[PDB]
């Protein structure tokens, strides 16, 4: 129970980290477009980073 | 009979080959048509 | 001008159809039929993406269609109800310059060419941004300001 509970918790934590890194990367990659006037966001970025 | 009964999955090998070829043939046509529509829609959203 | 036809509703004019190039263009949001029977009987192709209904002009008896261009330099254009300013990617007019029922009116450049068809606009305070149909060298595109309403 200890190994399964701990291993499960750690694996879930690492998934949360992978997602958090994606959210951080997305926010930073998008930011310059949100700040810039006109902001002609390219199609590939729009689909890749959901914008 | 000393043997048991058959299910729907117990058709002959030759029959199964024919079913796979026919099913694959139609499935391929759908998969291709679906891909074409997906590409056209992606282009249609590239022109917004 | 004089390439503008009224779109008749059951009891009113709800917009206009314009002859541009070899096609007669009508906003899809406008309901009713074209006043001229020769165009009313003409089949149209509708597209909700561009808010257009277009059909081939019977040019053999319709040689008065307007000339058009894809060129859109910053500057001023003539749209019948006044002067319209083009800046950045948008066409702008005085807020009281347009109203519902005026859609379908073309925007002309200083050489008399049709540049865009007015669909509607958004009231931005001192000025209103127009929702218009434009074209590039290849295809038709649609420009819609946030909060824009159909006219």
């Amino acid at each position: 129970v200890v190994v399964v509970s701990v291993a499960s918790f750690v694996l879930l934590s690492m998934v949360g980290v992978a997602v958090g890194m994606c959210m951080c990367a997305r926010r930073r990659c998008i930011t310059p477009y949100e700040l810039t006037p006109g902001a002609t966001v390219p199609f590939l970025l729009s689909l890749i980073c959901c914008i | 009979a000393s043997h048991t009964t058959l299910g729907v999955q117990d058709i002959s090998v030759t029959a199964m080959s024919w079913v796979q070829k026919i099913t694959g043939g139609v499935g391929l046509v759908v998969a291709v048509a679906a891909l074409i529509l997906i590409v056209v829609l992606c282009v249609s959203f590239s022109r917004h | 001008n004089d390439c503008i036809f009224e779109v008749k509703h059951e009891g009113k004019v709800t917009g206009y159809a314009c002859l541009v190039g070899d096609k007669v263009m009508k906003p899809a949001h406008v309901k009713g039929t074209i006043d001229n029977a020769d165009l009313a009987k003409l089949a149209f192709k509708r597209s909700s993406k561009y808010d257009l209904e277009c059909a081939q002009i019977p040019v053999h008896m319709k040689s008065d269609a307007s000339k058009f261009t894809h060129e859109k330099p910053e500057g001023y254009y003539n749209w019948h109800h006044g002067a319209v300013q083009y800046s950045g990617g948008r066409f702008t007019i005085p807020t009281g310059a347009g109203k519902p029922g005026d859609s379908g009116r073309p925007i002309f450049d200083n050489k008399g060419r049709v540049v865009a068809i007015v669909l509607g606009g958004a009231n931005e305070g001192a000025r209103t941004a127009l929702s218009v149909v434009t074209w590039n060298k290849d295809i038709v595109t649609k420009i819609t300001p946030e909060g824009a309403e159909e006219w």
